[PDB]
């Protein structure tokens, strides 16, 4: 599993000036074991339609 | 223009590897280059102050 | 929504499973020879969602999704390739059951 | 300097884009991304960094690259003129000591 | 060596989160199916 | 003001600028007194053919 590039969400124009994304708190969060298992279930559902 | 004013200036063959002015279309033809151009403009031209 | 998800091509090695799945209307061949520019990749539902998000006054979220779209479409292209190439077997569901 | 390096890259792309039509028996497995990568591997790192300032946030594919290459504008310099003359002089590959 | 995996821009480059395979997912699917019915039959008579 | 010992330019862009400045000083030609040898000869047991 591959994360997206961090430069897609934020742009740095100056050392003290940066753009902020709307979902910054969700991006920095980390999942628990049950949540990784749910992600696996979602991908399994995607990979076998119906 | 000090390099062109010594007393041996009439016996000199000048070699210039780069030309001026620059064609701006070459810079602005790079695909989706607006943000990079803005960053370079800030990095090269912006002053500091109080 | 308004997209062709299942199509048919030349006969399959396994006779009971003849279908090709194309999520989001994207093809696995598009990673080799694209038919649009980078800014031109889109499909109906995602564009409609962007328009609705703009109409609702939520512009930063719409910008985030507009930037994220190529990653989403490349992911679904890889899923399409995995489904159509790796998973072809006799243990696949037959076409008539899939339709029913 | 930046404009000169961009022009040299464009000339290299233009001349390398015809080899697959010239030699179908050698480049039967080739794709445009191959010569794109080959040209990128022989370019200064700073110009690529300047381009990556924008291409890390935005997505481009080979259609954008081919449109950029075919645009007419170039920045004349000594290295560019010598590169164009060198590409012209190697028009026949008996001069590069390759034959079938 | 496949042409689909060649990357010429840093847009598609990201960090590796985790891995997964075939046998692991098969065993996982079987466990998920069995656990649900066992839990349901445990919660009601 | 006297304690503003900080640079606001992003170090990556500064490294890019330094690399381009160092690239601007290259030399792609050379000055010589004689040209390189284009034709040479092989001597055999003959006094008039090579």
């Amino acid at each position: 599993y591959i994360a997206p590039n961090p430069r897609i969400s934020s742009i740095t124009l100056t050392q003290r000036i940066t753009t902020t994304g709307p979902f910054a708190i969700l991006t920095g969060s980390t999942p628990t074991a049950q949540q990784l298992n749910d992600v696996r279930k979602i991908y399994l559902a995607l990979m076998f339609p119906g | 223009q000090e390099v062109l004013t010594d007393f041996r200036r009439q016996d000199t063959i000048w070699v210039l590897a780069l030309q001026l002015p620059v064609n701006p279309q070459v810079v602005w033809d790079v695909p989706r280059s607006s943000i990079a151009n803005l960053i370079m403009n800030i990095a090269t031209c912006l002053p500091t102050g109080e | 929504w308004a997209t062709i998800d299942v199509e048919y091509r030349e006969p399959a090695p396994y006779v009971h499973a003849q279908r090709y799945i194309r999520y989001c209307g994207i093809d696995s061949r598009e990673l080799i020879n694209p038919t649009t520019y980078g800014i031109g990749m889109t499909y109906h539902c995602y564009n409609e969602m962007l328009r609705m998000l703009v109409a609702a006054g939520k512009d930063s979220e719409a910008a985030y999704f507009r930037s994220m779209l190529p990653f989403h479409m490349v992911r679904f292209a890889r899923i399409n390739q995995i489904i159509n190439e790796d998973l072809h077997s006799v243990f696949s569901l037959p076409d008539d059951m899939f339709n029913a | 300097v930046y404009a000169s390096e961009l022009s040299v890259m464009k000339v290299d792309m233009r001349h390398l884009s015809l080899m697959q039509r010239r030699f179908p028996d050698v480049l039967i497995q080739a794709r445009p991304s191959h010569f794109w990568k080959a040209v990128l591997n022989d370019s200064p790192e700073a110009v690529k960094a300047v381009m990556n300032l924008s291409h890390s946030h935005n997505f481009i594919n080979i259609r954008d690259m081919m449109r950029w290459v075919m645009l007419p504008s170039l920045q004349p310099s000594l290295k560019l003129a010598l590169e164009e003359e060198a590409w012209a002089a190697a028009n026949d590959f008996e001069d590069l000591m390759l034959t079938d | 060596q496949r042409p689909e995996r060649i990357k010429t821009t840093p847009y598609l480059e990201g960090d590796v989160l985790s891995s997964d395979s075939g046998p692991l997912l098969s065993v996982f699917a079987l466990q998920e199916i069995m656990q649900k019915v066992r839990q349901v039959q445990a919660d009601y008579m | 003001t006297a304690t503003r010992e900080v640079d606001f330019t992003v170090p990556d862009v500064q490294k890019i600028l330094d690399d381009i400045k160092a690239l601007a000083a290259e030399q792609v030609y050379k000055i010589v007194k004689v040209p390189s040898i284009s034709f040479r000869h092989i001597v055999m047991q003959s006094r008039d053919r090579v």
